[PDB]
């Protein structure tokens, strides 16, 4: 899914 | 040599670096994911912070990151386990077919010789990280624009450390060359240790694509 991924990236 | 931009950029490299780390474990040598889950919650927070990585298109960003992975933690591995240990490995105990064990050590063994610095290990991380050659990227120029500026200071920082020997900068390159090939094994690998009902963090899956 890449999801964790995309949260990991955009999380401040 | 190194001025005045290719300072700033190194220091903020270096800081970026330098502020994610491994904690504890690196004693007690399963465990084996922990180690995986650090490596790449380390690895995001390294590429995010990178020089222009925000305005990267998301489907590229996912894309680099992917690609980028097991070279950084043959890196990031190596760094670590060759310093804190100045091989022992749960490896071939973990169920891997010894087709790729024997392999994938020769690479590690490799880049421990190199014998790199930190800041070496830090921007060369970085190249690896935003190489516009991976697999579905679209806009290759727009990576191939903040990868410029951390080759270029990488190459001067290898005739620093150190001049003796000119080949260094190319030898590095080489060998992290000589590792992407190993990537479709890499692939392999894994779904070998998969069959075997045996299965990784939700993480480990979107990373390595299973
Ligand atoms: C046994 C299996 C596991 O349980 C989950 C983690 C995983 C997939 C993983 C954990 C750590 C490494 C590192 C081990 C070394 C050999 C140090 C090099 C980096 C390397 C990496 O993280 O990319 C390569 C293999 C893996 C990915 C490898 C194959 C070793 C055992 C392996």
């Amino acid at each position: 899914e890449n999801a964790l991924l995309r949260y990991l990236l955009d999380k401040d | 040599e190194l001025t005045p931009d290719q300072q700033t950029l190194l220091h903020f490299i270096m800081d970026s670096y330098n502020k994610q780390r491994m904690p504890q474990e690196i004693t007690n040598k399963l465990i084996l994911t922990e180690m995986a889950t650090n490596h790449v919650q380390v690895l995001v927070e390294f590429t995010k912070k990178l020089p222009g990585f925000q305005t990267l298109d998301h489907e590229d960003q996912i894309a680099l990151l992917k690609g980028s992975a097991v070279e950084a933690m043959f890196l990031r591995s190596a760094e670590i386990f060759n310093k804190k240990l100045p091989l022992e490995e749960r490896i071939r105990n973990s169920g891997i077919s010894d087709e790729y064990i024997t392999p994938m050590f020769s690479f590690y063994k490799s880049i421990g010789e190199l014998k790199m610095t930190q800041e070496e290990y830090a921007l060369l991380t970085a190249i690896v990280i935003l190489s516009p050659d991976r697999q579905y990227i679209k806009d290759r120029e727009a990576v191939e624009k903040l990868q410029e500026p951390l080759l270029d200071v990488l190459q001067k920082l290898c005739k620093i450390h150190q001049p003796e020997n000119p080949q260094h900068f190319a030898c590095l390159l080489g060998r992290l060359t000589e590792l992407r090939t190993f990537n479709h094994h890499h692939a392999e690998m894994l779904m070998s240790w998969r069959v075997n009902d045996h299965k990784f963090t939700p993480l480990l899956c979107e990373i390595w694509d299973v």
